[PDB]
C-alpha cells in the first residue's frame, strides 16, 4: 500500500544510464456494526469479495456504505486479514461458524498463517 | 519524532506527512530501520529478483546521522528531497548514493557495484527478463558521456554539469511527483 | 429468503401442461435491534424466515418503541448475535466461552429451542451442560 | 460487472443488487455446479426429490460451455423468465424440454422431464400414489401440441400451439416482481 | 420491579372481609450501553443501582461516562439484567475481579454455574 | 397482538408494553403454569407461604381452558380489576371465591380462600387477640353478607351486600 | 495523574518551619476500525512514550473526524487502552499469541510488561 | 457520599467535586481508605523516601467521625478546607495534624515526630538539623516560653509571620 512511496530512493539510482489516487476511509456496515478501513487496504488483495469488485453489489446508494447482513464477529478476523497479512482463526469460535464465512468473502481456508493453521487442524 | 517541525523543515504538508508516516510505520513498526528491514523491504518491489544489495547501498547512503540505524525523520527528509527539492538537490543526492565509499569522487570501480546491484534487483536473468547488456558496456556510456576531461574520474561538479546539458535526465528530475 | 428467485426455473418446467405448488409482492426494509445500546440491523425477511418465535413473530411489536423507532431488547447485547446468526445461517451455534446457563436463558427469551443447535456444537453443548 | 447487468438484462442495479444477494447466499462458492443445483432445491420441497430434475435444469444452462454456471448466466435466465417477450419465455422452456439440444421434443424425452417434476414435487407424499402416470400427461400435451401428428414437437409448433392458449399465456405474462 | 402489577390480584381476594421510567445511557469508554432505569435499581448500593453514579454523569453529553473497560461492563450490566452474574469463561481472573470490585458487586454472588470456573482458575 | 389488546381492554399502548415487560420478566416462558405462579408470589412476602393460594388464583383463570394463562388473560384479568366497573371487579372476586365454578360460596370454600392468603401474609391462624380466628372471620363474611341465613352467598346476595357496604366500595374505584 | 491533589495535604504539614494553569482536560475520541473508544486524555499521557501516551500518535488524527483513527484491530485494542487504564497489560487467553504481540509493538508496548496473572499463559502458548 | 450535598456543604463546584472523585476513585476503588493505602498513596510522593510514619500522623488527623476508616466526605472537607477555607481553618487543621494526641496542646516531644516523619518521607539536598528544626518552631511561636504552644499562640504566631500568611492564601484550582 505505502511501499510505492519507497520507490523513489530506487528511481533515484537510475538517473544517468538505464494526479495520483487519493484514499479515502470506507464504511462497511456489518448487521450494525459500522466498520472502517483505508480502501487501499482493501484493494490489497483484489479478486476477494471486499478487494475486488463483487462489493458493489453490497453498496447502498442511500446510507451511501457498503452493507452485509452477516456475522460481525467473524468480520473481524476477514478484515483484519485484509490488514496485517495473516488470517487467524478465533480460538473460541465454531469451525464450520467461520469457514461458512471464509467462503462468504471469497478468503481460502488455508491461507492461515503457521500460528492458527495449528489450531485450525485440532479442531476440524 | 515531532510532526508540526517536519512539516516546517520539509517540503510536505501535515497530511502528506502523515500518510507518509503511515507508509513508514507499516513497512516497519519498529520505528527504526536496518538493513534487514531495507533488504525485505524491497523483496516486493520486484517479483523474482534480489535487491540484497542494493539495499546495502541504500543504505549507508543514509545513516547520515550516523547513529547506527535510519529513523522516520531521515526517510522524509531523503524524500522531500527526492520528490520536491532542486535539481541541484536532487542530483547532489543521487551523486552520494554513487559515491560509495564517500569521498566525492565516483570511479569504475563502484559505478559497476550500483548497477549490477540494481540489475540484481530486477532480471539480468531472472528467467524471463534475459537481459544481454553488460553491467560494463552500462559504466562505459556513463563515463564516456559523464567525465568530461578523460581522466576516469566523475567528481560532483561534473556530473551536475553533465545532467543539466541532458534535456531527459532534466525534466525526469522535475514532473511534479504526488506523495497522497 | 432469497430462495423465491430461484423457483421461476421451476416454474418454467411446467408451462405445456400442470395438483402444484410451484404459484405486486410486498417491500423489503433493513430493521433495526437496539440490543442494550449495541444497535443491530437485519433485513425484514431475515427475520420472517422463523416465524413463531419471538423475533420471527408478532411478540416483538411489544419491544418496538414509538420514538426512538426502534426495537429494544434490555437483553445481553453478545448472546443475541448467535441468535440473530441463527437467523441468518439455518445454524444456531454454541459459542465456546459463554456459560451454558448464560445462553439457554437468552434462548428461552427469544422463543428458540435448546436444540435446534447444529451437529458442530450440540457436540460441545452437550459436553458442558 | 454490475452496470453492464444493468443495461444488457431488464433489471434495475437496486434489482440486480438484490438478486446477487440472493445467490451468492446459495452459493457463496460463487460458482454453480450440479450438486449446489441439486441441494438448492433440497428446500424447494419438503419431502421431495428433485435430483433429476437439478440434472435437466444444469444443462438447460451451460450456455456459456465453460463447465459451470456463473452468476451472469443465472440472471439472463430470470431476466428471460420474469420479463422478456413471450416468445422468449417460451423458447426458453423449450430449451428445457428438448434435453439433447436438436430442436426437437419426443415423447421419450418429455417423460423424463414430467417423472423428474413429479420427482421433485412428490406424487406418492400424501395425495395418492400417482395423481395421473406420466404417461397419461405426456400423451394430453403431444395431442395438444403436435399439430400434424408426427409424434414429433418443434419450436414453432410450441410456440403456435401456446399462443393459441389463453390460460397458457395469461399465465406466461403477469408481471413479476424481484424485490 | 414489575411485580407491583401483580398485587391488585391479591388484593382483590380480601374484599369482603380483612413515578415512570427512563433508559440510561451507560457510555463505558466509548459503547454506549442502554438499560431502563429501574434494571439498575433493582440492586441499590452497589455503583450504578445506588446514588454513587451521580459522580459520573456528564451535564454535557447528558450521559454516565465510565472510563473502564466495556467488556467486563457486560456482566456487570447483565447481573442487573437477570440476577445471575455469570464469570466469562475467557476473561482473566484479576482483571474482572478488579472490575467487579470498582462497581460494588461482591466477588462470589456468581451463581452455581460459573462458580465452579470462578474456583479452578483463581 | 399489541393493537387488538388496547382496543379490546382498557390500557393504552404505552401502558400495555410496560405490563408486557412486566410479564415477560416474571416469566420468559410466555405461558405461566402454576409453579411460576407460586413463585411469583414468593417474593410477594418475606418469609409467608403463597403456594396454596396460587392454585386458587390458578384455576380462578384458565378460563380459555388451554391448560396454562397466557398473557392476554392475565391484562383482561388486569383491565378488569383495575379499570373495570365495580360490577365486573365484583364478579372478578366472586369467581376467585367460588372454588369449584358452581355460583355459589359456602363456608367450606372461603375458609380454604382465608386460610391460603393468612398462609401468604404470614398471618397465625391462632393469635393471642382471639378476634383474628379465620373460622371468626368467615363468619363475620357471612353473617354480613349471606341475606337470607341459608349458609349459602350467591352473585346477587355478594353483590347487593358490597354496595350497600360505603367502604368497601371506596375500597372499589380510586 | 490525580495524585497532584493529594500533595497539599503534605504542603499543610510545613507551615511553621522548613501550562502553570493552562491545562483543563478533556476525553479523546480514538476511532478503531469502525468502533469509536473514548477516554480521558490523562489516562493516554500516563505512560508517554508510548504511541498514544506520546506525541506519535499526532500522526494519525484527522483534522476533519476530528478524531484520532487507527486501522488497526478493534479488539485488541481494548487491552492496550485497559494497559492505561489499570497499570495492568492482560493476555486474553483467546486471541492468537502472534496476532496480539504484532498489535503491542505498533502502539510501542514492550511484550512482558504483562501482570503475573497474564505472563503465566503468555509462557504456555507462546 | 452525595454529591449535591458535597456541593453545597464545601467551597467545590459539582464540576470539581467529581475530578476530585474520580482522583479518590482511583488511588482506592475500595472507597475505604485505611492507613496502609494512606501509606503506599505516598510511596509515589517522593522516589526513595519512605512516608511510613508520617502517613499515620496525617491518617489519626483524620478518623474525625471516628468510624475505623476514611470515608471520601472527610477527604472533601479537609481539602474543602486546605485549599479554600479561611486562614484560621487552614490553621486550625495544621495545628490539629501537629496535636498528636488530641489535646490542644504542642511540645517539643510531638513536633520531633512530625518533623523526622516528614524528612522519612522526603530525603531521610540536607544540612538543616532534625532537633534544631523545632527549637527555631518553638523560639519563634511559643509566645511566653513555657515550652508548651496552644492553638491561639499557634494561631497569633503565623498572623505576624509576612511570608507564612502568603504560603496560606496564594493557590486554589482543583
Ligand atoms: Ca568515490
Ligand atoms: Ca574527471
Ligand atoms: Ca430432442
Ligand atoms: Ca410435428
Ligand atoms: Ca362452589
Ligand atoms: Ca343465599
Ligand atoms: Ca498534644
Ligand atoms: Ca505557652
Ligand atoms: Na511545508
Ligand atoms: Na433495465
Ligand atoms: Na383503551
Ligand atoms: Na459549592
Ligand atoms: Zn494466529
Ligand atoms: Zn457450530
Ligand atoms: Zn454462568
Ligand atoms: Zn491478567
Amino acid at each position: 500500500a505505502g511501499v510505492a512511496a519507497w520507490l523513489p530512493f530506487a528511481r533515484a539510482a537510475a538517473i544517468g544510464w538505464m494526479n495520483k489516487r487519493q484514499d479515502e476511509l470506507i464504511v462497511l456496515n456489518v448487521s450494525g456494526r459500522r466498520f472502517q478501513t483505508w480502501r487501499t487496504t482493501l484493494e490489497r488483495y483484489p479478486d476477494t469479495l471486499l478487494g475486488s469488485t463483487e462489493k458493489e453489489f453490497f453498496f447502498n446508494e442511500d446510507t451511501k456504505e457498503y452493507f452485509f447482513d452477516r456475522d460481525p464477529e467473524v468480520f473481524r478476523c476477514v478484515l483484519n486479514f485484509y490488514r496485517t497479512g495473516k488470517l487467524h482463526y478465533p480460538r473460541y469460535e465454531c469451525i464450520s461458524a467461520y469457514d461458512d464465512e471464509l467462503a462468504f468473502y471469497g478468503i481460502l481456508p488455508e491461507i492461515i498463517g503457521d500460528c492458527c493453521y495449528e489450531e485450525y487442524k485440532d479442531r476440524k | 519524532e515531532g510532526l508540526e517541525q517536519l512539516e516546517a523543515q520539509t517540503n510536505f504538508t501535515k497530511r502528506e506527512l502523515q500518510v507518509l508516516y503511515r507508509g513508514f510505520k507499516n513497512e516497519c513498526p519498529s520505528g527504526v530501520v536496518n538493513e534487514d528491514t531495507f533488504k525485505q523491504i524491497y523483496a516486493q518491489f520486484f517479483p523474482h529478483g534480489d535487491a540484497s544489495t542494493y539495499a546495502h547501498y541504500l543504505f549507508n547512503a543514509f545513516d547520515t546521522t550516523q547513529t547506527g540505524s535510519v529513523k522516520f525523520e531521515d526517510f522524509v527528509t531523503a524524500l522531500s528531497i527526492l520528490l520536491r527539492g532542486t535539481v541541484h538537490e536532487k542530483l547532489r543526492w543521487t551523486f552520494n548514493l554513487y559515491d560509495i565509499n564517500k569521498d566525492g569522487y565516483i570511479n569504475k570501480e563502484e559505478m559497476m557495484d550500483i548497477v549490477k546491484a540494481i540489475y540484481d534487483m530486477m532480471g539480468a536473468y531472472t528467467y524471463p527478463v534475459l537481459a544481454e547488456d553488460t553491467p560494463r558496456q552500462h559504466v562505459d556510456v556513463f563515463f564516456q558521456k559523464m567525465d568530461k576531461n578523460k581522466d576516469g574520474i566523475v567528481t560532483l561538479d561534473e556530473f551536475l554539469e553533465s545532467c543539466q546539458e541532458d534535456d531527459n535526465i532534466m525534466r525526469s528530475l522535475q514532473l511534479f511527483q504526488n506523495v497522497m
